[PDB]
DNA sequence: TGGATCTGGCCTG
DNA sequence: CAGGCCAGATCCA
DNA sequence: TGGATCTGGCCTG
DNA sequence: CAGGCCAGATCCA
DNA sequence: GGCTGTATCACTGTG
DNA sequence: CACAGTGATGCAAAT
DNA sequence: CACAGTGATACAGCC
DNA sequence: ATTTGCATCACTGTG
């Protein structure tokens, strides 16, 4: 729980709330910049390197067969295990939602340089509507791998959308979707245990189950302290999904999850109410069929973090969490965002 | 007498605030005993008539994704953008009209003017043919606007305004089309009707797109529909044509997909590179559009041919973004003049030092040339050095007396002659794209514009060899290539400039501090309302009571 | 039918320009029929009465070194300065009124106010006794004014304004003098009458003195004379007392022959070093004057005791220049507020990071303290960060709410209580040198000012040794040492401040942009004339006729 | 006739038109700064030094017995010959004329350190009225040295001054004043050959004669092309002064004098008309009882000098002149003036 | 090793 | 954000 | 010795 | 005066 | 009942 | 060829 | 305690 | 013998 200051070079005006950090064999990268890609880095991905508390963003080129994907502002992050990386949905800089699926991998690597491979796929069947703030995970049941998707936030349908409330958003349906990455097919599933919409939640994966906990429901403007376990099996026939409500959950939205130890996760950040801001950390003790959430010591927060409104961040992968605090300079620019790093054992 | 409409017209066009008008009315009543000026409540009651959201109108077919209400006025520019803490923060204040309601109110403001224009053309008065209205939309960012104190978001110190003008209104009579309504001063502040006042930065793309998306949606919905309006006791139908010419180069490039403002690709109308533009400079064709930009962005995103970054950029011709506003491929005359005159300014500075003989020079020598040029201009034409160059400076600097004064600083008679002929060629070029009706104002200058173009290009290539191989500026490429095509496509270039938008920016600066309420949450609405009142022909004609 | 005087009053007070008024007149005439307003030529003819140079007057004894003509209006401010190429280059444009002409114009404007005051004071009406007039002169340099095009000198981008206002008028009756006139708003823009507008740098002493010398000459000429003016059918005499207070610290230092602002001798009223001010900070006395400064400059020039640089500076107490403008020693309330509030801002900045435990700090740490203070100040008091601090910021930061907000960031409680009590002491001390009359509305505060100042000094010297050990601001020195003495000497502090001069400075830009010819050779004449018309009091009561 | 540019340090805003350069044993100094003396240099005099065409205005301290003098704007400078420097008249920064004579000399010298001695001298008798732009020289007649003074420009008399024309100036009377330095006495003389006023002229001295030529008369707003020779003798009785008018003079005002060779001077700079500016240099050759003015080659002036309206300068002493050209920046601060050096 | 020489801090604007 | 004064860290013959 | 890394120039504002 | 792109001088493993 | 008048709200702007 | 001011001055037209 | 706005809103006053 | 209206002059201001 060590909080340490980190500085940024001449690219500090490129990080906004909602970015995504990807880890490839011990190297963490950056995605989701501000504005459309420039001539300095047409690809849009960056080399997120922190050495001696200094963050330098270097461009990373793409492969010849890669797709130059737009900078998404709030996608769903998954880490397929040949180590790939899957993102679905998000917001383009022109503020339209994308229903497209992207797969990222390292095409070829040499000394200190890497070329990525962005691949475009098309989903068929009960394809989810364009949305953002959702979560996607992968399960490994009976030797078959399949992705899972849950609801989020999306614009109003094309038949009930007006220009006065053009940017108004509504929570998606509680439906749970199974995505088959190798075949690009999706099947809808309605679960009676899920009745209200949920967005900006955190997801924890295991061998054959996904633990969704926390989040915000826009219909009632509440942050429920719920916890669902979604278990999926893959027989020869059609897949079967079951959701079980478990007690002892927490109430948080837009929290940050990291990979501390095997079968050990911790949740940092988030918001409890509109003006209330999450100061505590919850340790998730994974298990075979048991879940235990415990609260550890609060990290030594600084005055700037304690007296702010928002922070945003992602997971570095190596037990490190990178969060930033907005500043009041703006007109002076430069120090438009104050960034921090956090270590979990 | 002095009916409330006339009193409101006086108060608006004399730049009198509500408090000052109240003082004048109170003292006039107290002295004269009578009630010459109408009270403020009567003024507001007469005000509600001209504001959008008072007249009944019907669309057929109904607009897609647009409400059918006819009583909507000032609405939040965020358009229901949720300011929840869990998502992207918003730090903008924006107030806007529904664009169809604004069009209806603007059309009914000039109701009697359209009647008079249609009468003067020997047409009937009750004729209800489908009118064809062309609207020029102008958007321009601003800077150095002071943020106010008080509660609210951390609003930046920059402003972006959206406005439109009604230029020409035509009715289909018989087999041909007859011109009914004519704008006499297209570049005036009295015709640039404001639409949306957002207090944000044009460099920021997310907030700009979020705020201007509903307006573009309404425009797209209305581009394929007709409007029925009760005009002068007889229902009439309207169809609209939209022209996005009121933008500058930077805004055009950052909107419709193009990258930066200075790069390998220079023009926003053709796919020409800088090097071959400098090489040819005379022969070109307009190719870029909005659908073409969308297709190019789709190709860039999909990468169908499995190409690397360099050749992919070559294939897409610099388009690496998704366009979201349809911009007409024209030339902004004011900024073209500013850029051309600034470049001739630095050419004068560079010719002072005889650089054609001395290729290498120091920054101290460059500053010496700058100081000498500035001092001589101040001595002769009484000008002053300005950090950023403006239109008045451009107009004063581009005269034959300019080269006459500068030639006293350069010894070479050959350089004197070259600069003089360059000035003469530019002065012959200028009225073609600075006149509002070149076909009836300067046909002699219009006919030989191409020949002047080859002469100018040859002079730049030969006599100024030390600067114009391997590069040439955006505005010179535009002026020497695309002007005749634009002038035959449209009819004029200066009538579609941003002079009216700049004058509206000046009016906004005055109104934000002189006749608007001082609070962050309810000042954009007041400025928008007062500007709409000030740009009303019905109130304007009360100051022209000479007959 | 409206009179030309009423029409001019409307056109002037409602901030209407000639073109807008002309088009309003033409449209009103064309629509209503009968002519309600009056033509611009009628208004122009009706405005020459108010401008100086129209009313007859006679000085007795005749003023030295000035013409006796009584028909002079706007004259060149250069006063016939040599503009030849063989002389010192001139790059300034200035238009000015004659001082006596301006004063007689103001007196004839306030004629009816004086008569009403004499009627209300239970005295007679045709009394012609030696009226005594107290006039406050304020000067201020301006910046960020853009030079125009056109023929003329290389004018600078700075402006200097000289203005005067009339505060008190008294007449002697028997053994006492009555108090017949008072300005209800001494700090308003409607009382400071412009006198000389120039475009020169404030730091350019040569042209500053060249343009301001004739005004000082006229002031000294009329300081010891009698003015006989025809007033309401009976000739009356007038005496004049001149008090120059609307000068900020920089102007006082420059025109009084003192050093720069930093220096070691900090105060313009007492000859005490910065260290001695930080050691005592309470007990002092006013000792500087124009005659003393002149004598000290003479001593510096002559060097009669054969001393070196440091000994001569110690003897002359920093006077290394010859003063040319006589300024009464006082405190400018607006700049005092600004400086004290900025010092409080720095105190808060230091107290956020607990400098009393960390004597060594870095630029990054101080910048972070700046950022967090700005963020929390915005959050709580709805204040945006500003690089140069205004007076509204000072007023809104001189509250208990903002100190509570700052204490929400200080972990310790001792610092909380120290800041709370220090802020309370400052808020108790403030109303003495800010109220227009502090012997009537703040008697208890005036009486307790000395004890509060002593408490403030002790609290600083004890709890804030990291900021005020061996160094303290000259404005704190003034506020803690000289305020009661200035109150006793004058009667009020704040009524003599430069708030009215600042408001006139604000009006200057508006007049230059809207109600003046856009030429380099007429703009200042037009601005001066229009500002005089606006500040005239005969055109203001016509807008208040609804209360009659 | 070599022209080079000299750069400046951080004291560029301290040089104004009308400064004076002071020479002692091959070292040139500076006087006549801008504004009242500051704490960076209370004395007001500066070490005017040039190495590799760079200006560094170092301060120069004063002696204990010296008198601190205001920065004069247009004084009368002379180099008395035990080497001292005479200055009389000028304009204070507050724009008042001074009728006092200051005598400057090197009190003591250290390694690259000079301490001056300014002495106040009082004049009795026919003391000249305060003025500026005039000239002062010294003559040596049969073992006696006496200073000569000529008229200049001065404010209107106290009985005819009006605040409307407060800053108006009138040429002084042509009375020649003989001031004796060691006694502090002055005797005025009226010369019939001198009828009009004269100011901003150049003075050339010799054993017992002074050659005044050029100058501007404000009474007629003309610049006469005159050349007067003034001879002074010192018998046992009262001194006798004779003025003779000589032909071949030039018409120039506010010109710069420097000595190239013994019995040899050159006129550089000045004005011909109100808007006409002196592009030519007149080489004057001296003699026992003869004068001869000749025109030398025109130095290669730069465009900035040729297209300017004003220059100002003084004499270095070692055949060098330090002239400056005003710049058009002003608002951009720093480079408010452009300076040049000329080698004779 | 003791004055020059930048250099940051502080005061008013 | 400039301008001026002063205490402090280098520094060089 | 062949790409990284600043860096000045130039285009629009 | 601020941002963005490009040709050019260092430069380092 | 209807027209007219005036207080109130959180701010500005020259500093 | 941006267009609406900016105000003092002067001469022609109206009562 | 600088002071004159700045415009919409709502309630009091008077015929 | 007045009073009133309109052109003229070199400029500004948003760029
Ligand atoms: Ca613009
Ligand atoms: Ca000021
Ligand atoms: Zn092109
Ligand atoms: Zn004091």
């Amino acid at each position: 729980m060590s909080l340490q200051m980190v500085t940024v070079g001449h690219n500090i005006a490129l990080i906004q709330p909602g970015f995504s950090l990807m880890n490839f064999d011990g190297q963490v990268f950056f995605f989701g910049q501000k504005g459309w890609p420039k001539r300095s880095c047409p690809t849009g991905v960056f080399h997120f390197d922190i050495k001696q508390n200094h963050l330098k963003l270097k461009p990373a080129i793409f492969s010849k067969d890669s797709c130059y994907l737009p900078p998404l502002r709030y996608p769903a992050t998954c880490s397929y295990k040949k180590h790939q990386y899957i993102i679905h949905g998000g917001k383009t800089p022109n503020n339209e939602l994308s229903d497209k699926i992207y797969i990222m991998s390292v095409a070829c690597k040499n000394n200190k340089k890497v070329t990525f491979r962005c691949t475009e796929k098309d989903l068929v069947g009960d394809v989810p509507e364009p949305r953002y703030g959702h979560s996607i995970d992968v399960v490994y049941s009976r030797g078959k791998s399949m992705g899972v998707l849950f609801g989020g936030r999306s614009y109003m349908p094309s038949t009930q959308r007006t220009t006065e409330k053009w940017n108004s958003v509504a929570d998606c349906l509680p439906h749970v979707f199974l995505i088959d990455f190798e075949f690009g097919c999706a099947t809808s599933y309605i679960l009676p245990e899920l009745q209200d919409g949920l967005s900006f939640h955190v997801s924890i994966a295991r061998n054959d189950t996904v633990y969704i906990l926390g989040g915000h429901s826009l219909a009632s403007n509440i942050r429920p302290a719920n916890l669902y376990r979604i278990r999926v099996d893959l027989p020869l026939g059609t897949p079967a999904v079951n959701c079980t409500v478990l007690p002892g959950g927490i109430s948080v939205s837009s929290a940050i999850l990291t990979q501390t130890n095997n079968d050990e996760f911790v949740i940092v950040g988030g918001y409890q109410l509109e003006n209330q801001k999450r100061m505590v950390c919850s340790l998730v003790s994974l298990g075979d069929n048991t879940i235990e959430i415990s609260e550890m010591e609060t990290p030594d927060w600084t005055s700037d973090i304690k007296h702010s409104k928002i922070w945003f961040g992602s997971n570095m992968g190596n037990g490190t969490i990178f969060l930033g605090i907005p500043g009041d300079n703006k007109q002076a620019m430069s120090e438009a965002f104050y960034f921090y790093t956090l270590r979990c054992s | 007498g002095l009916q409330p409409a006339v009193c409101l017209a006086i108060r608006v066009n004399t730049f009198l605030s509500c408090s000052q008008y109240h003082k004048m009315y109170r003292t006039v009543k107290a002295i004269t005993g009578r009630q010459i000026f109408q009270p403020l409540h009567a003024l507001r009651n007469a005000e509600k008539v001209l504001l959008p959201g008072y007249h009944p109108f019907e669309w057929q077919p109904p607009l897609k994704n647009v409400s059918s209400r006819t009583d909507v006025g000032i609405i939040d520019g965020l358009s229901g953008l949720a300011s929840s803490v869990d998502e992207y923060p918003v730090d903008t204040i924006a107030k806007r009209f529904r664009y169809d309601s604004a069009l209806v109110s603007a059309l009914m403001d000039m109701e009697e003017d359209i009647l008079e224009g249609m009468r003067s053309q020997d047409l009937d008065d009750y004729l209800n043919g489908p009118f064809t209205v062309v609207v020029k939309e102008s958007c321009d960012g601003m800077g150095d606007v002071s943020e106010k104190h008080g509660s609210g978001p951390a609003v930046p110190e920059k402003a972006v305004r959206f406005s439109f003008t009604v230029m020409r209104i035509t009715i289909e009579h018989g087999s041909q089309n007859v011109k009914v309504f004519e704008e006499p001063k297209p570049n005036s502040e009295l015709c640039c009707k404001p639409l949306c006042l957002m207090l944000a930065d044009e460099s920021d793309h997310e907030t700009l797109t979020a705020i201007l998306s509903p307006l573009i949606a309404e425009r797209e919905a209305m581009k394929s529909s007709e409007l029925t309006l009760e005009m002068g006791g007889i229902p009439r139908t309207f169809k609209f044509i939209f022209r996005g010419t009121g933008y500058d180069e930077k805004l055009v490039r950052e909107v419709e997909g193009l990258e930066a403002s200075g790069s390998v690709y220079i023009c926003t109308l053709c796919d020409t590179t800088r090097l071959e533009a400098s090489q040819n400079l005379v022969f070109h064709s307009i190719t870029r559009s909005h659908a073409e930009n969308l297709q190019r962005y789709e190709v860039w995103r999909s990468n169908p041919y499995h190409e690397s970054v360099e050749e992919l950029r070559d294939r897409v011709k610099g388009v690496s973004a998704k366009p979201f506003i349809e911009t007409v491929p024209s030339i902004d005359a004011l900024h073209c003049d500013i850029g051309n005159a600034a470049e001739f300014y630095k050419i004068f500075q560079l010719e002072i030092g005889e650089v054609y003989k001395h290729p290498n020079a120091s920054k101290e020598e460059r500053k010496r040339w700058q100081a000498t040029l500035d001092k001589h201009l101040r001595k002769r034409m009484n000008l002053k050095p300005i950090m950023r160059m403006n239109g008045n400076f451009a107009r004063k600097l581009m005269t034959q007396e300019t080269v006459d004064a500068v030639c006293e600083l350069i010894p070479s008679e050959e350089r004197h002659e070259a600069l003089r002929e360059l000035m003469d060629l530019y002065l012959k070029m200028k009225p073609v794209w600075r006149s509002s009706c070149p076909a009836k104002e300067c046909p002699e200058s219009l006919c030989q514009y191409s020949f002047n173009s080859q002469r100018f290009a040859e002079l730049l290539s030969t006599k100024f060899k030390y600067r114009y191989e391997g590069k040439i500026t955006n505005y010179f490429h535009k002026t020497l290539a695309h002007v005749p095509e634009i002038i035959e496509r449209d009819g004029s270039i200066g009538a579609w400039a941003s002079e009216g938008n700049e004058s509206g920016n000046k009016l906004f600066r005055r109104f934000r501090k002189m006749n608007a309420r001082q609070s962050k949450c309810y000042e954009m609405e007041d400025v928008l309302k007062h500007h709409w009142l000030y740009t009303s022909k019905y109130l304007q004609k009360f100051m022209n009571a000479h007959n």
